[PDB]
């Protein structure tokens, strides 16, 4: 339906073949389809445009907080609290938004898996392509801060990873 | 169905319970023979296993042991 | 005549396999008497309290007292520092902490070198 | 009286699910997943009305 | 279970214990009705052949080695009654036993239920209460200054008494309680 | 909407109402293991229609109804899988449960 | 208390004690809920070999089996499409080895 | 249902009916209250078997502490009466 | 948060203001009106804390150590109430002033903004149960329980007070935001070493780590019944919050520091599972059983990633509800026949039914039963405990086993087998033992419905 | 089986190795070999869905079987044809690979054979 | 997995050999066949090792219930020493208690064969441990030999049983579930093999001795 955007969680266009008996004797299947749907998909569906007319004789809204971009932890001086508060809870909603772009990905992952049945090891490379990519970015911001972590950890190990792989360019260089 | 003890000798039986018994023995083994009778080569198989003694050099195609 | 059975620990000797109850004197007739006479009291003492109309409660057991004061209680009044026991305590209390401290740094020491090097296939590894 | 058995715990539980897997569980992304149908050789679609072409010619050994 | 132990066993309770305990295991070993009782009568004829024997030390130099026989002899898995101490049954039927004194804690609405039963429990109640000195008494006059010997009880002697200690041996609760 | 997830889910779910009236007038009187027993019964004869819808078109499903708690990264629900094995069990289960608790109906008349 | 006469009158049925007797220091472990030390028909120390014997040999059949395999007369078994190297994890821009199988 | 509820009369049959299948005890001269030892001159391994017969029969065991005091057969059927708690 | 505060604080003079015939009555209402007002608490925020005012904060660690707290005073109130039936009006109101006296001062300990005044009510809790513990106590070892309880909580807490001055006059500031915002690094030097010892052990004696917990059995088994669901349910978890609290800063000496402790905390886990094996005494077990728990729980905190807190947290709640309602349980049984001997009683499922499903129900969550929050505890601090290294699963896998033994046999002891004979006194559970089982037990799997409220501030 | 007692307790070189085979070029002995073919595409194979051992060279019965089935599907004895074209299929890769395994073995015992001769005859 | 399961499955069948209890009897033969089915698993076709559970709950609840109905029949006595001539007495239960132990045998075409029979010509065609092999012949030889124990020691002879005889079977309840456990067992693996689409690959080539060695070992 359309309650989520179908680019954030797509799916293949659902090829499914057609009918094709090829016997004289009845489907159980169908007759039994036909009872299913005539006994409790029709109420279902009455209780539900029911439901659906009283709800909307009674609309209301509401809205997605918005949040703005405030200075974060490497403009702040070493002693200002307040500053270092705005960059901490803003980190603190990143790391938030960063773990839920994480599981977007495992449910594509999980999704395709299911999906695709006894050729998931082929028909699903992109998915596990795109989870490798964000959890090796993930892992590379987040991991090993261990509990009581902050966003001065976080640059201290950014900064780390980037000296690092500074010394290995300038020595690569003059190999 | 009331079946008293004995006391030392054969207990009752009712006609039912020879009757379902001998009904299914029957129906077991008219089972087993129908499908035996259409199903042989499940138990006796049903491809010839070749011997491959009797396969020519020329078929597995081997040097006539000079070159 | 026939293969012997030896005793053990977990499988103790049948009383008719006792060679001591073969070869009886009088002296452990009177013996059995005496037991057989203690026993009887306290059957005697235990049933009189058991039948007592007017008895609500439980019947206390100096016996069951003496066995938890015993296993609890009269411990440490009845323990001295000997060689036996300072090794034993130093033994069960000590080496089994030195063996897993042992053990788990040289786990944690190997883990932490091949990390070093760049080579554990931490991939997929988010959760700690 | 008679059949009463089979209407307050077959229908009515069957009832419920069904409502709730319709409007509420299907409302999310990703909830019931099902493995796509097989598809064979001179079969037809539904959606598109494309064909499968057939087999590369048995060689028949007959 | 239900009489008072000796002090010890006597030559022939213990030859009659083996002569039993024999002869079922060899039941047990020979599963089939006619097998045993040829070799019932056969271990008959064998324990019965030294029947006369005046000579008790050789009588229990025997004892020990059928004993020894037994023991090497015996079947790792006899036939135990079902309700025997080694049965599949055997304590299957405890937690349906409740001991009397519960009806006591009844509430009166329950006991509004069964007015009969409890009538003839409070006339038992009322026997028990009346019987009990008598019985004390009777226990003290028999008993020997040092104590009893046995675990072996008297039993009542004048008009109406009743046997002393009996209430618990009496109110048992059943064998198949429930 | 394809009752294959609506039965499955309902076979499971019609066997737990006899537990939830086991405070009722009914598990004080002599008819609660008929109860019993026709309810499994009940439920192995609706679980026999997804063995047969996978029988004819091979269709398995996931259903992850409930969300339970998310970790971090790790999103923990309560899902289903109603691949093969599961649609190929569940009635022989039920079938086997329904012969048996009938002969207990026999067999501990006297508990 | 497994071994305590089971045909006698105790106090505690069930534990196979009497009132007044001396406990066991170790009573707890030999409940007959536990540690059972009845005779056994057959000697301990020849119960041990025989278990130990079994499964020493048991163990040493397994490895000499597993160094002398079983298996049937036949060549590997063999797939179409350069033993189906698409279908085995993909990485479809590589061109590997070609595998090829003929016909006999 | 389960086994009838087993009554005195009918233990007394059973007893009797297991001693006047006993070869060595002539049917006849047995009574209810006949002493194994004196009346039928039994010596303690007929009365041994004579309570395994009894065993085998009611489908239970005597421990033989109490197996040796039973003596006549109404002491048999007392023991299985107190038993199996059979008052009718 | 004053509006909790001060109705305990009103709870004091209704107490001692009431009828002599009517005090229980108006201290349980009143004390379950307050657990339901605390209940607010649990609208936790997502990145930083509930910070009231200056003194007072509430955090997710904190809210549902609270909520316990105030739930668990109506039960021990309940629970306390048949034991002092003789006891005079003053006296039983002094014993209410005493639990009242004592959920104040955790409530306050559980939401204080700096370290000292937390170390303050965490050691201003110590009278009252002292006083509880050597006052109404019933044997005579309870004067020496009292002792014992009394100093190995000192001696682990007045280094601790000095350390606490000595960060003082260091960073400036005591304050818990300050202190997480401004953290430094600890260098590898002698002075930072016993700094490191000096702000740990209090609370390791508290939780207590094996080998300083020899005050444990002696204490719980001493004291009178609300005394050890009170010991047992929270006043544990103190050492838990404050190690939790104070781990900020001892980053990274820690990693070379936790060492001992956590092959302490393994083997004593270890050791005390099995020494539940072999106890006659009821109450013991519970009280080793309580030790082993808490030594996971110490593992949890000292492994220091974001899941064994999860675990550490979980397994907190979970154990003091599971801990209270087994002390009930027993005390139930002692009031029964006024013996704490385990043989003495047996085959009480045959007398008492109820009462035994209600004994089954809290030996399965003890021993972790899924989806109980105990088990979700377990799991996680187990896994946690795998990624810190995988021989770990040895040593947890076998506590995994030794608990569930002795678990069942407590069932197996008391409950099944025959009745004891000359036993003749069992009356039939009464309406208040039944609702303290049920009040105890139904929040359990009601929380676990909704396992997010009890998972701390790293969910 | 009988090669396994020829191997364990025959000479080892002479047997052929399962795990290593075949040792010599395919077109050793022979003057020019054909490629075996495959009738079933690739994608034909993946919208089956047959499985990834499934996908041999006698995929295109088993598609056709599949097919079949799902047609006939009340009437599970329908498919009888297709099963036994599927199994002959198999019949025929398997005395394939029996072929290969005897083709292996003669080759290994006259290269043997024929490098000994040689090397007696050079050695005097 | 297949050495455990080799080891396990020869191990409780030696053992179900010697029993004199019918329950420990059948509670060893289950123990057996689930040895069996890890070693299924082990040669990798978990499938067969799927369809093999599904074919045993038939038989095995089946046994199981008919050993109940002798039991209850014959005052609760369990050991097979105690039992006598029950191929008369209990005419039901006697035919159930045959269709049972054949299908567990692996009779042809019963519901026990089309997994077993699979099974075991999987196991001898397939690159494995030779001991294992050998010890999945010798459990599927004893599990015929103790399947011919309870048939000899309870059904045929003479009665052993104390002379109060009680055996009434004709009871509605448990003639019903017996039939229909019945009726599975005789049908359930043919409708159930031919229903289920191939997720194997058959053995279409196989020696004419090595396709009969269940049966062989069955009938030694
Ligand atoms: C799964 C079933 C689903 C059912 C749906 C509805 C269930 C509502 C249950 C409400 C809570 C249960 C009651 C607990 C307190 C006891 C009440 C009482 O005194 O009973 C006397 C009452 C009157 O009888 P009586 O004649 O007085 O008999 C007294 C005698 O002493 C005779 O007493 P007794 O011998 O009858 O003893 C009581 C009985 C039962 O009593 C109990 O033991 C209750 C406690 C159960 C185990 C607790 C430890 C494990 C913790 C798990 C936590 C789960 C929380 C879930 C949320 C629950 C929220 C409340 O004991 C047992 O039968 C053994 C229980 C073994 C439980 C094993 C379950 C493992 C997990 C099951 C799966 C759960 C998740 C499902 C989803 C999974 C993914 C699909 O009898 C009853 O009312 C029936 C008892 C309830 C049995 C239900 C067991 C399953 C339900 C578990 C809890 C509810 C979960 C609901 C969601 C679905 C799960
Ligand atoms: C991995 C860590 C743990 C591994 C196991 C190590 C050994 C654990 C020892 C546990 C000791 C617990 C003692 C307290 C329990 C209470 C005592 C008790 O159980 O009583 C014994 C009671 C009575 O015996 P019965 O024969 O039934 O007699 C009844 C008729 N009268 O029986 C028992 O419960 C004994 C159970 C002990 C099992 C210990 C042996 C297990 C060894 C496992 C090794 C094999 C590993 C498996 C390999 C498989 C391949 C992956
Ligand atoms: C009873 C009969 C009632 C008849 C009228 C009701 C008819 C349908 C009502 C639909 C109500 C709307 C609805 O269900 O929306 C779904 C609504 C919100 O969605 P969430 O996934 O929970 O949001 C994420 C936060 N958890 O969820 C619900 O409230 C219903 C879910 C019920 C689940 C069934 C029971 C599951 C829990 C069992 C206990 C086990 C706990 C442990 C689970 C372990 C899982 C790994
Ligand atoms: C029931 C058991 C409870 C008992 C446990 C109590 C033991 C607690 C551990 C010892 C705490 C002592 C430390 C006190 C606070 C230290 C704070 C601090 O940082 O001071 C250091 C200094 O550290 C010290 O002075 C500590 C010295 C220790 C003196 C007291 C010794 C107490 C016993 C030590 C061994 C006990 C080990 C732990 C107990 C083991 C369990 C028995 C820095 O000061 P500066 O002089 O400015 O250094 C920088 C410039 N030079
Ligand atoms: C199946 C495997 C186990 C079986 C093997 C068992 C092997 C044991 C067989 C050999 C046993 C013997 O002969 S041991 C022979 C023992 N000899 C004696 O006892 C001599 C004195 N006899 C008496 O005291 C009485 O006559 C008495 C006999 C007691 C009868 O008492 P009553 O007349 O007043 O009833």
């Amino acid at each position: 339906p359309d309650s989520w955007d179908k680019d954030v969680y797509p799916e293949p266009p659902r090829r499914t073949p057609a009918p094709a008996p090829q016997t004289s004797l009845p489907n159980p299947v169908t007759y039994l389809t036909k009872i299913f749907d005539l006994l409790v998909d029709r109420p279902v569906t009455l209780a539900r445009e029911f439901i659906e007319q009283q709800h909307a004789k009674n609309r209301y809204y509401y809205y997605h907080r918005e949040f703005r971009r405030v200075p974060d932890i490497t403009e702040c001086e070493e002693k200002d609290i307040l500053c270092m508060f705005e960059a901490e809870m803003q980190w603190r909603r990143d790391y938030k938004v960063d773990q839920e772009i994480v599981n977007i990905i495992q449910e594509r992952l999980k999704a395709c898996q299911q999906r695709e049945g006894e050729s998931y090891r082929q028909n699903c490379a992109k998915e596990l392509e795109q989870f490798t990519q964000v959890s090796k970015a993930f892992q590379d911001r987040y991991s090993d801060l261990g509990a009581h972590y902050s966003a001065r950890k976080c640059l201290a190990k950014q900064k780390q990873r980037m000296l690092a792989e500074r010394k290995a360019a300038k020595e690569a260089a003059a190999a | 169905v009331h079946i008293e003890p004995r006391y030392r000798q054969f207990p009752q039986l009712t006609r039912s319970q020879l009757i379902q018994a001998e009904f299914f023995s029957a129906t077991m083994w008219f089972w087993i023979l129908w499908r035996f009778w259409h199903d042989s080569d499940a138990v006796l198989g049903h491809f010839p296993y070749p011997d491959p003694s009797q396969w020519t050099d020329e078929e597995l195609g081997i040097l006539p042991d000079d070159e | 005549s026939f293969p012997k059975y030896k005793p053990s620990r977990l499988a103790t000797l049948p009383a008719t396999l006792d060679p001591a109850e073969y070869d009886i004197s009088p002296e452990t007739r009177k013996a059995q008497a005496e037991r057989l006479a203690i026993r009887s009291r306290l059957k005697r003492e235990y049933l009189l309290q058991y039948n007592d109309p007017n008895r609500l409660g439980v019947i206390e057991d100096p016996a069951l007292i003496r066995w938890t004061y015993a296993r609890s209680a009269n411990i440490y009044p009845n323990f001295r520092p000997t060689p036996k026991t300072s090794l034993l305590g130093a033994l069960f209390g000590i080496g089994p902490l030195f063996f897993w401290y042992y053990v788990f740094k040289t786990d944690r020491d190997k883990k932490e070198k091949l990390i070093q090097e760049g080579k554990l296939d931490q991939t997929f590894n988010i959760s700690y | 009286r008679h059949s009463i058995f089979a209407v307050t715990h077959v229908l009515i539980p069957v009832w419920i699910i069904h409502y709730y897997l319709k409007y509420h569980v299907t409302a999310k992304p990703y909830t019931v997943v099902e493995r796509k149908p097989r598809i064979f050789p001179g079969d037809t679609i539904l959606e598109t009305g494309e064909v499968i072409p057939l087999m590369k010619e048995f060689p028949d050994q007959h | 279970a239900f009489s008072a132990p000796a002090a010890y066993l006597t030559h022939q309770q213990k030859v009659l214990r083996l002569y039993k305990r024999a002869l079922r295991h060899l039941e047990s070993w020979c599963v089939h009705r006619d097998k045993y009782r040829y070799f019932a009568c056969l271990m008959r004829a064998r324990f019965d052949e030294h029947k006369n024997e005046k000579d008790m030390v050789k009588a229990t130099q025997l004892l020990r080695q059928a004993e020894e026989e037994f023991w090497y002899g015996q079947h790792p898995q006899p036939y135990i009654f079902p309700e025997s101490p080694g049965g599949t049954s055997y304590e299957r039927y405890e937690c349906y036993k409740v001991p009397e004194w519960c009806l006591d804690d009844w509430h009166p609405s329950e006991k509004a239920m069964y007015p009969d039963y409890f009538a003839k429990r409070e006339q038992w109640k009322r026997l028990r209460r009346e019987s009990w000195e008598r019985e004390v008494k009777q226990l003290q006059e028999e008993t020997p200054p040092g104590g009893p010997r046995t675990e072996a009880l008297p039993p009542a002697r004048k008009e109406g008494d009743l046997p002393p200690l009996w209430w618990h041996i009496v109110t048992r609760p059943r064998e198949r309680p429930m | 909407m394809n009752p294959f997830a609506s039965l499955t889910l309902t076979t499971l779910t019609i066997l737990t109402i006899p537990i939830m009236m086991s405070n009722s007038n009914i598990y004080k009187t002599n008819l609660y293991p008929n109860y019993v027993k026709t309810t499994v019964s009940y439920a192995f004869t609706l679980s026999l229609v997804p063995l047969l819808m996978f029988m004819h078109t091979g269709q398995e499903m996931i259903i992850s109804n409930w969300h339970w708690m998310t970790l971090q990264t790790v999103e923990l629900s309560l899902s289903f899988k109603m691949d093969y094995f599961s649609v190929m069990f569940i009635p022989v289960a039920l079938f086997v449960t329904w012969s048996i608790m009938e002969f207990s109906m026999w067999y501990m008349h006297s508990d | 208390q497994q071994e305590r006469d089971p045909w006698y009158d105790w106090d505690h049925p069930d534990l196979r004690l009497n009132w007044g007797e001396p406990i066991h220091w170790d009573l707890d472990m030999y409940i007959r809920n536990r540690v059972d030390t009845s005779p056994t028909p057959v000697s301990w120390n020849t119960m041990c070999k025989h278990l130990f014997g079994f499964v020493a040999f048991m163990l040493f059949m397994f490895w000499v089996g597993e160094i002398y395999p079983s298996y049937q007369p036949v060549g590997p078994k063999q797939y179409p499409y350069n033993d189906l190297y698409l279908e085995r994890g993909g990485d479809p821009t590589k061109e590997p080895e070609p595998v090829v199988h003929y016909e006999i | 249902s389960d086994a009838p509820p087993l009554t005195l009369e009918a233990i007394k049959d059973r007893v009797l009916y297991v001693l006047k299948l006993y070869d060595k005890i002539d049917p006849e001269k047995l009574s209810v209250n006949s002493h194994f030892m004196k009346d039928l001159g039994l010596d303690s391994l007929d009365q041994v078997e004579i309570i395994m017969a009894m065993e085998d029969e009611f489908g239970f065991e005597i421990p033989d502490i109490d197996a040796e005091k039973l003596m006549c057969p109404q002491e048999i059927v007392d023991y299985i009466a107190d038993k199996k708690d059979v008052y009718e | 948060m004053l509006k909790i505060i001060i109705p305990t604080t009103m709870l004091l003079p209704m107490t001692w203001m009431s009828k002599h015939n009517m005090i229980w009555i108006n201290a349980t209402v009143h004390s379950l009106l307050i657990s339901l007002i605390s209940l607010s608490l649990l609208n936790q925020l997502g990145e930083n804390s509930l910070n009231f005012s200056l003194t007072f904060f509430s955090d997710s660690l904190s809210a549902p150590l609270l909520v316990l707290t105030t739930w668990l005073l109506p039960l021990m109130l309940m629970a306390s109430q048949s034991h002092l039936s003789k006891e005079t009006t003053t006296r039983k109101k002094l014993y209410i002033t005493m639990l009242i006296l004592l959920q104040l001062f955790l409530i306050m300990t559980f939401t204080a903004t700096e370290l000292i005044l937390f170390y303050i009510l965490f050691e201003a809790t110590l009278v009252p149960t002292l006083i509880i513990i050597t006052r109404w106590g019933n044997q005579t070892e309870r004067l020496n329980a009292g002792l014992y309880f009394l100093f190995y909580t000192l001696a682990g807490s007045l280094p601790l007070l000095v350390a606490l001055v000595y960060i003082q006059n260091t960073t400036g500031s005591l304050n818990f935001l300050i202190i997480h915002y401004w953290s430094h690094p600890l260098s590898n030097s002698w002075s930072n070493i016993f700094m490191w010892l000096a702000c740990i052990m209090a609370f390791m004696v508290k939780m207590p780590l094996y080998g300083l917990h020899l005050w444990l059995p002696k204490a719980h088994v001493e004291a009178p019944i609300a005394g050890s669901m009170v010991l047992a349910a929270v006043l544990l978890k103190l050492g838990g919050y404050g190690m939790m609290r104070i781990t900020t800063i001892l980053n990274p000496l820690t990693n070379y520091m936790a060492y001992p402790f956590l092959m302490l905390s393994m083997w004593g886990m270890i050791m005390t599972s099995s020494i539940c094996l072999r106890q006659t005494d009821l109450k013991s077990l519970i009280a080793y059983s309580s030790v082993s728990h808490m030594a996971l729980v110490i593992v949890a905190i000292m492994i220091q990633t974001p899941w064994s807190f999860m675990g550490a947290t979980a397994l907190m709640i979970a154990h003091g509800l599971t801990s209270s309602m087994l002390f009930c349980l027993a005390n139930t049984n002692y009031e029964r026949v006024h013996s704490r001997t385990m043989i003495l009683a047996r085959g009480l499922q045959t007398l008492l039914p109820l009462m035994a499903t209600w004994w089954l129900v809290a030996s399965l969550t003890n021993l972790a039963l899924p989806p109980s929050i105990n088990l979700i505890g377990e799991l996680f601090i187990i896994t946690a405990s795998f990624s810190w290294s995988n021989i770990t699963i040895i040593l947890m896998g076998m506590n995994m086993m030794i608990t569930a033994l002795y678990s069942l046999y407590m069932l197996i002891t008391t409950q099944r087998g025959k009745y004891t004979h000359h036993i003749n006194n069992i009356k039939p559970s009464f309406t208040r033992e039944n609702a303290l089982m049920a009040l105890h037990i139904l929040p359990l799997l009601l929380l676990t419905l909704n396992p997010k409220m009890i998972l701390g501030p790293l969910y | 089986g009988a090669h396994l007692a020829r191997r364990y307790l025959g000479d080892a070189s002479k047997e052929p190795d399962p795990l290593r085979m075949p040792t010599f070029p395919p077109d050793y002995g022979f003057p020019e070999r054909k490629e075996r073919e495959m009738v079933a595409t690739q994608q034909e194979m993946n919208d089956a869905q047959l499985m990834l051992q499934q996908r041999d060279y006698c995929a295109h019965y088993l598609i056709q079987l599949l097919k079949c089935k799902r047609d006939s599907f009340p009437n599970f004895l329908a498919c009888k044809h297709e099963q036994h074209d599927w199994d002959y299929c198999e019949h025929l890769d398997y005395v394939k690979r029996m072929k290969e395994f005897e083709r292996e073995r003669r080759l290994l015992q006259r290269k043997k054979r024929r490098e000994q001769r040689e090397a007696e005859m050079a050695r005097g | 997995t297949l050495c455990l399961g080799a080891i396990t499955t020869l191990f409780t069948a030696l053992c179900a050999i010697t029993q004199n209890d019918i329950k420990k009897i059948v509670a060893f033969s289950t123990s057996s066949q689930l040895g069996l089915m890890m070693v299924t698993i082990g040669i990798n076709q978990p499938h067969l090792a799927f369809l093999h559970i599904c074919m045993h709950a038939f038989f095995k609840a089946m046994l199981f219930m008919c050993s109940g109905s002798i039991i209850h029949s014959l005052n609760d006595e369990q050991d097979i020493r105690k039992m006598g001539g029950l191929y008369k007495a209990m005419p039901f239960t006697t035919t159930a208690l045959i269709i049972g132990s054949l299908a567990l045998t692996g009779m042809p075409y019963l519901t026990g064969f089309y997994s077993k029979d699979l099974i075991i010509e999987a196991v001898n065609m397939s690159y494995t441990n030779a001991w294992a092999l050998l010890m999945t012949l010798i459990a599927t030889s004893l599990t015929a030999a103790y399947s011919t124990r309870i048939i000899f020691f309870a059904f045929l002879g003479k009665p052993r049983f104390p002379p109060l005889v009680l055996i009434n079977e004709n009871n509605p309840l448990l003639i019903n579930s017996i039939k229909r456990l019945l009726i599975g067992s005789i049908f359930a693996g043919f409708i159930i093999s031919n229903n289920i689409p191939p997720m194997t690959v058959p053995n279409t080539t196989m020696p004419l001795y090595m396709k009969m060695t269940a049966l062989i070992v069955t009938i030694m």
